[PDB]
């Protein structure tokens, strides 16, 4: 068959982007945050109540006989009629292990039936609540995709992805939803992603050291690995741009001879 | 004749219909079914008799939240629906044997009228149908219930809502698939003004049929806009054949191969099929080992990518059973395909940009709304020439009821009226038949 | 290393611009800004007096503002600083007058009217008669009624900004006319520019009518053309006394106020339904011609950047900020293009690179030069963002970074080739290269026109093809999203600044907006925005003489 | 049949052609000639090759006083103009037995292209003709002269001109008889866009043929607007027959009877003919004499009054040999008739209102333009449903060169293009022949 | 003319229904009072987020 190559480039950042894009690549496990803690950090529901429902379970409701629709297996949260909720992150530009477009591409190439939205200040995923919690705790939180210092889950007032870190190597947050504690070195979340305070702060773990962050980040930086050091990515980008321009002008094989 | 590439034909169930069909057999300029659909979409009008009765009984003329006290008429349009339909048919009939039909829908609660084609031959545009139907309805209501001479104005306001003052039919109870010509954002955009919800409701929420309907409308519009002429015609012909009618069973094959997969798996399947069919070849091998690809056939690669985009949208929105993933899937299918192969996207980035704006306006405060209220005439989704809307229709068909502006909320009268015609409800099986009819003429 | 944006970063930030760390949550919130405190006091007084207790401004609700240091804003090429609130188009009278002057301008040619008067109407036309007509139209345009005391007239102090001016490419007629109301091309433009403009215009005479600002304030932009036409017709039938019949008067009316009318903007269709002389109908070339920096400067980068600033302040702040969205608006989106010398530094680097490699205009527009110039400029700008953390803090939004880098790349490409579509192609390549570099771009959709651009830059299809000078806010790709149009106008200007052209799209607009009688002088838009941010700009359209003093 | 009305057809010289012709034989929905003229108007496009060459040579892209320095292309379009025509025809060609008429005008400086009907059968509006012609012209110009990839935008601006920004063809060199559907006064107003000067120039200043052209266009438009539906169809058919096609020779008879007469004498002859034909009878005689008149046939009386209006315009403007009298003639013809008989005027006062519109539009400083640029798609002249415009054609045909908006100044290209078609040059004769061809089917 | 031009009436019933059935947020008169307090600050041009 065809063996995918995901991204171009031979630099370390390109390799990290390829690993994030690769669904067969096992993300390194770094933390262990229990499901209840993650659920209460998201703030959509309290751990202990049943899942709210936006439409009756797919078994109870009746649908027309659609061959092309019924041969795709739905998510477990979809057949239960669970409501669609979100988890949103802000990734610092200073060597955060995951980046907005990288996060979106990895999520769309790894998860089933998710809606990924990329932006400069934040990246958001929307899915059925049960599946959202499951994949969030399994992948987004206790893996290399999350750094408690350079990445924080913020549902509103996202600002600090491009700001300088504070004296603790920690991202700026207007709502201050997560707090660094000195006498343990751990990071504690005192509010949910929207900003509602929690009953008890939840510990997410120690921040990743900067030296480790340098070799696992997916961002090109002058101080880190630069795009000038990876000419293949630039060449591929220029080829894509030229192909787009030629196809826009005249979409024929003769026009594409000047590719 | 001028295109030597043949295509196969598969139904919505993936069964083979015919092979070696010329590409021009599905062309809007040659296919009899597409011509018939365009002709019938211009002359079919939906009438809300129950809406007329309710508006007149409460004096609800004016539009949103508007009442005129004193201008109240008590009529029984729904009870006298047969007589009203007969009078409208008599008024609109040209001679004897024209294609004038006024069928009764929902026990007289709705009317589906078809003005004769002879009334449209000497008409410059399609607005003659709605105006003629409005006048016929006014006359039928005036002469059935002996309405006073000083209340014909109220009747007119009930049938069309503000037309002389507002160049539209907003508060009225008369509707059509196409919008008013004053709502067009560009010349030739008349066939692009069909919202996704209208197409989904017309096809009764059938994914493949909705894809076929939306793709046929969009590509016929591109022919009308003058975009698909000269050297641009083959690209749109292949886009219609592959994305919209699954010519080589590409859409069904990709969906079957990715029943429990993600968007990246669909991208990989598309690239593998393109390599196997010879559409794309390895241009060069870079220093890092990246294999840059070039298209051996540019338009065929475009068609393959569009079919894969439809399949990816179907897979993702069937896994989620929610129609809010459309913009993200359309964006990132192209985004990962381009940087996996080095090849341009579905429409040389024109569909990806449509997705970047669709994601803007479907998740923000600045406008837009649910995916079902968008169309090819919309300022947000007009940028891709018929390669982004059929995926939206498929995804809205896959929705399980998580959208407030569902087709039931938006297109109730239009969907119910236009679902009664087999050509509109199942465009796939009739476009295939039309292509088979002219298979041997090329 | 020496950078043009370094001084502003030193003034704005207390720490070193290269320092990677700082401290927050110690500024007192909104109290750190004098503008916010003034707003609080004004809100208290306004509520208590006029609002009878209904709350208006409550900083305590919503986001706690001022958790970080609210930076001041420089203005490029100007040595004055202002808060970000002073640059809001509602709080800045300079931006409001910038839009007012463009809105209230209509150019009407008077050569068909003169020919109809001479031949059909049998009335001689002389420079003395032209001077008499100019006197009549100057009295009658604001609110006047000629030799009719019984007729209601507008208060003269209410329309002090209304003028009627004349200019012509005929030299002898120009020097035979009164200098009180003449726009002299010879003394307003350099010799070569004046010669080029006279050759382009011809031997024809044009009148410029500046409808009073209050008329555009009360009404919409489509009122200006009707007001101008009505006053021109009245003044023409009053100065020249004609004993012909009334049909002949209809022919003369067509020749005088509906034959050679030039409008600033066109009407918009569909959901942007608007009349003429609205900011969504102004083409990029027209806006480049409105700005007059080719008159007083020979630097191409400065000429392009003044147009960039004007286009940002119009398109992003007024048009898209309020006309299309409303609310707080998109001030910081447009100010990033003209506040600090970040865009100035990037554009100067692009010009230097083009001059060193390809010459000033030494290459025909090919794909390879577009790719290499755009890539080099984009890489330089992105590494400049990388190695100056204060710069990244200043441009916190990715949209206020992508637009700046892409504008620099497009200006560089336009310098190298002289073609505006090549410049916009370089802009789009810069955008996608930025996206791959930082794994980031602007907002959600934001890059709808940047993924669609590469294909639409050199397209030949009906709704996709247009020269960048002929494009504008009504171009289908550019209709909605912020952060592009103001830079598109600058790229279109840079396409002609490389050739040393006297104008870009319309010589008549260029001559008309060189008028010294304009309230907003378009020679230095940045300086006037700076003046307005300091509450030292005298705007028009104020109804001070018809309102009580209490 | 549903109308028992019979008419006798007379040619432009006052000679009898046929008798007892059914009234519906001249209906737009039945007459083959009217169908052919509508189709030809929809599919005909005029190209100004000399204008394209001049715009590209001087860089005059962009409209009124606009010019882009540096974007100048030096091509010889008029020199080639057979090559370009052949390439455009090849691009626009759909089939072999296909219309696709591209013909050289004025020795290469103009093109008269007829888009095939196949591209219009699958179009919801008429705008496909201009867009397809513009695209084909762009491709032909780019291919014939090897234009660089970076000047296709300049070529597009020279051909179409500001279209994406300005939703129209303003500074372009391609034109059609119908304007943009988004720039209509109302719905169905597309066919009332041909000005009086175009009708006069197409018919080569023939009074009866210009009247027939204007009346045919106006009444076909009324059929399109839904106005001539049900009870109004008879009145519009009678108006067309008696005002445009000189049915019963009324117009010629009135003109002959008032060769030396005035408007009042024309009114007297009209009333005498109406009384003699039984159209109007005496209602009652008042105390002060003045026997009131009531119509025994309302629609026939309106038709007689319209024919008399045309005759009065012809008489007055042939006495003065000037076309500036139309507004006053129509206004005071209606006034004198109303206060002479106690009967309503033409179109029940709508003709008088449109005459007031003509008066204030062409007789003051708030007047604008002359009578030659009158058309039904204007806010000033839209009020009469095809009863006030055709007389203006007679008035402008009778003008002895005393108008600034003469047909030679404003419609030279239109006349050169559309005068080649027989049905456009002599609408009266060919409409009569087409009505004769369908006499027996009623 | 200014008062007529600047007046827009918005029906706040569909938004409440979406808040109730899609976002699972309960709408009470206290919440409506809080919303009114917020919008009287936001509509003139005050900042609530960002
Ligand atoms: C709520 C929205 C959704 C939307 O449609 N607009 C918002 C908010 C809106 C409001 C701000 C209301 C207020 O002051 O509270 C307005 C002013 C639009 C309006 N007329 O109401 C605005 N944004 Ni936004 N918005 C901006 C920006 C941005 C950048 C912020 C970069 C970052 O630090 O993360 C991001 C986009 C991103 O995804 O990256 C952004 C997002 C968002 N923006 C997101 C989420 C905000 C969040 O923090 O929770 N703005 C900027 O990049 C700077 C210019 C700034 C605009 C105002 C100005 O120019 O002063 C403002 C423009
Ligand atoms: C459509 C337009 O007419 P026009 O096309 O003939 O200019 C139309 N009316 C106008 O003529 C224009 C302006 C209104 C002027 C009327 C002033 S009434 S006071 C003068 C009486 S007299 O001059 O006739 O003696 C309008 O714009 O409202
Ligand atoms: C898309 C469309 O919104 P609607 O869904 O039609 O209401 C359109 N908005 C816009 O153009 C928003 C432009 C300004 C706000 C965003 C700037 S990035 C408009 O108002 O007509
Ligand atoms: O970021 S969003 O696209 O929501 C709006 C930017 S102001």
């Amino acid at each position: 068959a065809y063996t995918p190559q995901f991204y171009p480039g031979a630099t370390k950042v390109a390799e990290n982007r390829r690993n994030h894009l690769n669904p067969n690549y096992e993300l390194e496990k770094l933390r262990e945050i229990p499901d209840e803690d993650v659920v209460k950090i998201m703030g959509h529901r309290q751990p202990g109540e049943d899942y709210k429902t936006v439409h009756p379970p797919l078994e109870e409701m009746d649908f027309v006989e659609d061959y092309a629709r019924d041969l795709v297996e739905p998510l477990n949260g979809a057949k239960e009629g669970h409501r669609v909720r979100y988890i949103q992150f802000a990734d610092s530009m200073y060597f955060a292990p995951a980046q907005p477009y990288d996060r979106s591409r990895s999520y769309m190439s790894r998860l089933r039936g998710v809606d990924a939205g990329t932006l400069s200040g934040r990246q958001v995923v929307e899915c059925r609540e049960s599946d959202l919690e499951e994949f969030s705790k399994n992948i987004l939180m206790d893996t290399e995709l999350f750094d408690p210092a350079t990445s924080g889950m913020r549902g509103a007032t996202v600002h600090g992805h491009s700001l300088r870190l504070d004296e603790n190597g920690m991202m700026f947050d207007a709502l201050q939803r997560c707090v660094f504690d000195e006498k343990t070195g751990h990071v504690m979340y005192v509010k949910d992603q929207v900003g509602k305070p929690l009953d008890a702060p939840v510990d997410v773990g120690e921040p990743i050291p900067e030296a480790k962050l340098r070799e696992i980040t997916t961002i090109y930086r002058n101080d880190g690995v630069a795009m000038r050091a990876d000419p293949d990515v630039i060449e591929v980008v220029k080829r894509i741009h030229r192909a787009r321009t030629l196809g826009g002008y005249i979409p024929t094989n003769e026009t594409f001879k000047g590719l | 004749v001028k295109y030597e590439d043949k295509i196969s034909l598969y139904d919505a169930k993936g069964n083979l219909v015919a092979e070696n069909v010329p590409l021009e057999a599905i062309s809007p300029l040659y296919n009899p079914t597409i011509k018939s659909m365009v002709k019938n979409i211009k002359r079919t009008v939906a009438v809300n008799l129950a809406g007329i009765e309710g508006t007149l009984a409460a004096g609800k003329i004016g539009g949103k939240g508007c009442q005129v006290p004193g201008r109240t008429l008590d009529i029984s349009a729904v009870s006298n629906a047969q007589a009203i339909a007969d009078e409208v048919e008599k008024i609109l009939k040209v001679s004897e044997d024209d294609d004038t039909a006024v069928k009764i829908i929902n026990g007289g609660k709705q009317l589906a009228v078809q003005v004769p084609t002879a009334r449209l031959e000497v008409a410059a545009e399609y607005s003659v149908s709605m105006l003629s139907t409005a006048m016929a309805l006014k006359e039928a209501l005036i002469k059935t219930f002996n309405i006073d001479m000083f209340d014909g104005s109220t009747v007119h306001a009930a049938i069309v809502g503000n037309y002389p003052q507002v160049m539209d039919y907003a508060g009225g109870n008369i509707a059509s698939l196409l919008g008013a010509p004053s709502m067009m954002e560009g010349l030739g955009y008349a066939l692009r003004n069909i919202p996704v919800n209208h197409a989904v409701a017309t096809t009764k929420k059938n994914m493949m049929n909705a894809i076929a309907f939306s793709s046929v409308m969009e590509q016929t519009a591109t022919f009308e806009m003058g975009d698909a002429v000269g050297s641009f015609e083959r690209q749109h012909l292949l886009g219609l054949a592959y994305q919209g009618l699954n010519a080589d069973n590409l859409v069904i094959d990709f969906i079957k191969a990715n029943a429990k997969g993600t968007v990246g798996s669909v991208v990989e399947t598309v690239i593998d099929r393109a390599i196997a069919d010879g559409v794309i070849v390895v241009d060069k091998t870079m220093s890092s080992g990246f294999n840059m690809y070039k298209p051996a056939d540019v338009n065929k690669w475009n068609a393959y990518a569009a079919a894969g985009l439809v399949a990816a949208v179907a897979v993702s929105c069937g896994a989620a059973r929610a129609a809010q993933n459309v913009a993200s899937v359309i964006l990132y299918f192209n985004d990962i395909l381009e940087y996996e192969t080095g090849l341009p996207g579905v429409d040389y980035g024109r569909s990806m940009g449509t997705a970047v704006g669709f994601s803007f306006f479907s998740h923000s405060i600045y406008g837009g709304g649910g995916p079902g209220i968008f169309n090819g005439n919309h300022v947000v989704t007009r940028h891709s020439k018929g390669f982004a809307i059929p995926p939206v229709c498929a995804a809205m068909c896959a929705d399980a009821g998580t959208q407030m502006f569902s087709p039931e909320h938006t297109s109730g009268l239009v969907g119910s009226v236009y679902s009664a015609f087999d050509e509109f409800r199942e465009p796939m099986k009739y476009v295939i038949e039309g292509a088979l009819s002219i298979k041997d003429q090329f | 290393e020496k950078r043009l944006f370094l001084k502003a970063l030193k003034e704005k930030f207390e720490e070193d611009p290269k320092e990677k760390y700082t401290k927050f949550y110690t500024f007192g919130g909104w109290e750190q800004s004098a503008r916010k405190r003034e707003f609080v006091e004004a809100n208290e007084k306004i509520v208590s007096e006029k609002r009878q207790g209904i709350p208006l401004y409550n900083p305590d609700i919503g986001v706690p503002l001022g958790q970080r240091k609210l930076m001041p804003y420089k203005l490029s090429n100007t040595d004055d600083y202002c808060e970000g609130d002073d640059l809001h188009f509602l709080n800045n009278a300079a931006i409001q007058q910038l839009w007012d002057d463009i809105r209230r301008t209509v150019i009407v040619g008077m050569d068909t009217a003169h020919s109809v008067l001479e031949k059909r109407l049998g009335v001689e036309v002389t420079p003395e008669t032209i001077n008499e007509y100019m006197h009549t139209i100057n009295h009658s345009l604001p609110g006047g009624a000629v030799v009719q005391e019984h007729m209601v007239e507008v208060h003269p102090s209410l329309a002090w900004d209304c003028y009627a001016r004349i200019f012509t490419g005929d030299d002898e007629l120009a020097d035979e006319l009164d200098s009180r109301f003449l726009i002299d091309i010879n003394k307003l433009f350099p010799e070569e520019q004046a010669e080029t403009l006279k050759a382009a215009i011809g031997k024809k005479t044009y009148q410029v009518s500046r409808v009073p600002s209050l008329v555009g304030r009360v009404c919409d932009g489509g009122t200006i053309s009707r007001w101008s036409a009505m006053q021109i017709g009245m003044s023409f039938i009053t100065a020249y006394k004609l004993c012909a019949g009334e049909a002949a008067t209809a022919d003369f009316s067509y020749a005088s106020k509906h034959a050679d009318v030039i409008q600033m903007g066109n009407a918009l269709p569909g959901r942007r339904a608007r009349g003429p002389n609205e900011p969504g109908g102004i083409r990029f070339g027209i806006l480049s011609d409105v700005v007059q920096t080719t008159r007083v400067s020979e630097d191409p980068v400065e000429q392009s950047l003044e147009v960039v600033a004007t286009g940002a302040a119009l398109y992003d702040q007024i048009w898209l900020g309020a006309y299309m969205s409303g609310g707080i608006g998109f001030t910081q989106y447009a100010t990033a293009s003209y506040t600090d010398d970040i865009l100035d530094d990037f554009s100067y680097y692009a010009l230097d690179y083009v001059e060193k490699k390809y010459g000033r205009m030494g290459t025909k527009a090919t794909m390879d030069v577009v790719e290499d110039v755009a890539g080099e400029v984009t890489l330089y700008a992105l590494e400049q963002y990388d190695d100056y953390p204060a710069l990244l803090e200043d441009h916190f939004g990715g949209s206020q970074r992508a637009a700046v880098a892409a504008a620099a790349s497009g200006i560089g490409v336009c310098m190298a080739t002289g073609n505006s579509n090549a410049g916009v192609n370089g802009w789009y390549l810069s955008q996608i290269l930025h996206k791959e570099y930082h794994s980031r771009l602007g907002f959600y959709g934001y890059d709808l026109q940047d993924q669609c651009g590469a294909s639409n830059s050199l397209a030949i299809r009906n709704d996709e093809a247009a020269p960048l000078e002929l494009r504008g806010p009504n171009y289908p790709n550019y209709a909605m999203n912020v952060g592009h149009q103001g830079e598109y106008a600058g790229i279109a200007q840079a396409a002609h600044s490389a050739r040393g052209d006297a104008f870009a799209l319309n010589p008549l607009v260029k001559v008309a907006f060189a008028d010294p009688m304009l309230v907003f002088d378009f020679s230095k838009p940045r300086k006037e925005i700076a003046r307005g941010a300091l509450r030292e700009f005298e705007a028009a359209g104020e109804r001070d003489v018809i309102l009580p003093a209490k």
